């Protein structure tokens, strides 16, 4: 059971610069061999950096050469990658891969990270207003009510949203965002739950949208005006 | 009534180390072991009767494969030892003793504890027109490679011929080894390989080795027995305690003539069956 | 060079034999290539699949196959499953390089035709009293990827202010999209018949939800 786990996602100016983490877990080292690939926007993927234990023989992107440097903290069982004066073209998701296993298999990346996504951006960076979608004043159906928050006019992805802490793992749905027409992001999630439980339980919204500072709670209520 | 359920469907979910002396290759193969992969040459002279193989097993030493690995490695779990004796040999000129940070050995470079990865001396590589003969009373399992490089580059920097050789012979063995130069994809970085080859040879008989280039030495014998031991291939954890005979799912007792929980078992066992139950009535 | 080139997307059924292939820029694909095949379920869970020619990964079921069918590398699925529905990318070794191609998108059939399901929200009040208000029309997990959107105000259609986008969730590999029209405080004043209607081919009738 290997996992790799990513972190470090923000957005950065170009010739910026931004370092990665990706924290391994359920394997013997922080990894056999290692390696960092990312994909485009146009959903292009382009093989970045390579580790050994202690980093031997040729690991080199020759378009990111003299930009990232790749380490590994063999104690911490760590993987980073700090890639300083960022391009246009460095904007992508990165990926954590540890290359495949022993003689038997020896199958390249066959184990991955999630992804993080990393934007090299311009001339600002915006935080989100988050709004609430109260719930019907009339019961269709009776049984469960639907209420939901709108991340409305962000930039860039990702937002992360869940609903009261974890407390609320089932019935959520996180929908993707929009690029709206102005260059920003608009994004909404959505629960549904039982008509009695509205005034004795209480909604909650836990969005951040972590390349900036941001996180904002935001309790869902219906307003009680015609 | 009463009634009396036949097939063994519960294991005691961790290995017993007696009867049999259990051998835990914690984190190598038998193969590193054999090799001596430098965090397993731990496993140095060690015996056993039932090796156990973790599924977090790996290598770090230079980056190889082995045409008939299975039949290798399974050789040597049926004599149950790997007891090493060094025969010194005579390698003229051509520099013992190489190694790289793949296999970093202590402070920096090191190499299979088993295995002597030659170079040029000087700047050259003669042809090695090398003998030793087996004279004693029992078999010696000779445990030899090749070099492949990465590129021609690489072929000329160490072993000076254009094209490399390998051929350990036997009066009834013979085994020419070409190296196949070409630059594989980084494991533990190099793109060079080395593929691993073994000659058996039963006494009396000698073994020869010609080689314009590419030769991996050996630098002894492993002497080899007939007997109980075997491998296994487990996660189960290993404590002091008593069972005759041992599944990948741990230990199971000998109690019933028919098993449900593995195939695999070693020692008197029941028979493996694909039942789930059998009560005869008592 | 070293640019590998796959087809864009393949359509095939359950039961069936499929193909993937990967090829060469640099001319004929041997073995010295080492095609890796890594595929990707949505949200971005990658997953080594074939290395090494033909190797074939830990969990991979025996099904799949790779192999070299002439000059070029293949993929191939005997015995294709609804678990196949995924993105196969491929991977070759030049020496130097290593690199990856386009990604042939896989799509079987045999998925149950889900019907939507539509909710919608008007603008929350504190929305409201800025200078902008949205209202959101949420359709939820139906699967033919097709879906046409239309927004209509007091009984008459309406576009330019809308955003709409694909939705591929992996959740029950079904597609549930979000959207948004965007209505100023005073222009959004036509009241009491704003809503939004979404037309499917799982449509036996297109379905309007209005508040
Ligand atoms: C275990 O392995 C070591 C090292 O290969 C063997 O050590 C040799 O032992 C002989 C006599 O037993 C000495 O003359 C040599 O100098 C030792 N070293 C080497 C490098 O050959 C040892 O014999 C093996 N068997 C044991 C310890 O039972
Ligand atoms: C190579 O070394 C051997 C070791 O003594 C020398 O002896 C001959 O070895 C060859 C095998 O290559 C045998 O066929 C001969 O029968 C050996 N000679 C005798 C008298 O038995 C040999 O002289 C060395 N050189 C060559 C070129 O073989």
């Amino acid at each position: 059971d290997v996992k790799l786990v990513e972190s470090g996602e923000g957005l950065v100016k170009p010739g910026g610069s931004l370092k990665l983490s990706c924290a391994a877990s359920g394997f013997t080292f922080s990894g056999y061999d290692m390696s960092w690939v990312r994909q485009t926007p146009e959903k292009r993927l382009e093989w970045v950096a390579y580790i050994s234990s202690g980093g031997d023989y040729i690991y080199y992107a020759d378009t990111v050469k003299g930009r990232f440097t790749i380490s590994r903290d063999n104690a911490r069982n760590t993987l980073y990658l700090q890639m300083s004066s960022l391009k246009s073209e460095d904007t992508a998701m990165y990926y954590c891969t540890r290359d495949s296993d022993y003689y038997g298999s020896r199958v390249w990346f066959a184990y991955w990270g999630q992804g993080t996504l990393v934007t090299v951006s311009g001339a600002s960076t915006k935080g989100p207003s988050v709004f609430p979608l109260a719930p019907s004043s009339k019961s269709t159906s009776g049984g469960t009510a639907a209420l939901g928050c709108l991340v409305k006019d962000y930039f860039p992805e990702p937002v992360t949203v869940s609903w009261n802490s974890g407390a609320l793992t089932s019935g959520v749905h996180t929908f993707p965002a929009v690029l709206q027409s102005s260059g920003l992001y608009s994004l909404s999630s959505v629960v549904t739950v039982p008509s009695s439980s509205l005034g004795t339980q209480t909604y909650i919204c836990n969005v951040n949208h972590k390349p900036s500072n941001t996180k904002v709670d935001k309790r869902v209520e219906p307003k009680s005006c015609d | 009534t009463n009634a009396t359920e036949l097939v063994q469907s519960s294991s005691t979910g961790k290995i017993c180390n007696n009867p049999h002396r259990i051998l835990d290759g914690i984190d190598c193969t038998l193969i590193d072991a054999l090799l001596g992969d430098p965090h397993c040459d731990v496993f140095q002279n060690e015996t056993w009767d039932l090796f156990v193989e973790r599924s977090k097993a790996f290598s770090n030493c230079y980056p190889y494969d082995v045409p008939d690995y299975a039949s290798l490695r399974s050789l040597v779990a049926s004599s149950g030892t790997l007891e090493f004796i060094t025969e010194g040999f005579t390698w003229t000129g051509v520099t013992q003793n190489g190694g790289s940070n793949a296999c970093k050995r202590g402070p920096g470079s090191g190499f299979f504890s088993r295995l002597n990865w030659l170079t040029k001396s000087g700047s050259t590589y003669p042809v090695l027109n090398v003998t030793m003969p087996n004279n004693d009373n029992f078999d010696k399992l000779y445990i030899w490679g090749i070099h492949h490089p990465s590129t021609d580059q690489e072929q000329t920097s160490l072993y000076v011929q254009a094209s490399g050789r390998v051929t350990v012979s036997t009066r009834r063995s013979q085994q020419t080894i070409i190296p196949n130069i070409g630059s594989r994809p980084w494991v533990r970085g190099l793109s060079s390989r080395i593929s691993i080859y073994w000659t058996i040879v039963k006494p009396g008989d000698v073994l020869v080795i010609n080689s314009n280039g590419n030769l991996i030495a050996p630098r002894g014998y492993f002497k080899m027995r007939t007997g109980k031991s075997s491998i296994m291939r487990s996660d189960a954890p290993i404590d002091t305690c008593i069972s005759e005979c041992i599944t990948p799912n741990g230990s199971i007792p000998n109690d019933k003539p028919f098993q449900n929980v593995n195939k695999i078992t070693y020692g008197a066992c029941p028979k493996y069956v694909k039942q789930n139950t059998l009560k005869l009535a008592t | 060079q070293a640019v590998v080139t796959q087809e864009s997307a393949l359509t095939t059924s359950p039961g069936e034999t499929v193909t993937l292939t990967c090829r060469s820029s640099t001319g004929a694909v041997t073995t010295s290539n080492y095609a890796n095949w890594v595929q990707e379920k949505p949200d971005h869970l990658f997953t080594g699949l074939i290395g090494g020619t033909n190797n074939r990964a830990p969990g991979v079921p025996a099904r799949f196959s790779g192999s070299l069918i002439g000059d070029k590398a293949a993929l191939t699925i005997t015995g294709a499953q609804t678990e196949d529905e995924a993105i196969y990318f491929c991977a070759l070794w030049f020496s130097n390089h290593w690199v990856f191609g386009g990604g042939t998108k896989l799509t079987v059939l045999g998925q149950p035709k889900g019907a939507p399901s539509v909710t919608l929200f008007p603008p929350s009040s504190e929305e409201l009293q800025a200078n902008k208000a949205t209202l959101v029309c949420l359709i939820s997990d139906f699967y033919p990827g097709a879906v046409t959107v239309a927004w209509k105000a007091d009984s008459s259609p309406v576009k330019a202010g809308v955003e709409t986008t694909t939705p591929s969730k992996q959740s029950n590999n079904k597609y549930a999209a979000s959207s948004y029209l965007s209505l100023t405080p005073e222009q959004w004043k036509s009241h009491r018949s704003y809503s939004c209607q979404v037309t499917h081919e799982g449509s036996t009738v297109e379905k309007t939800v209005a508040p």
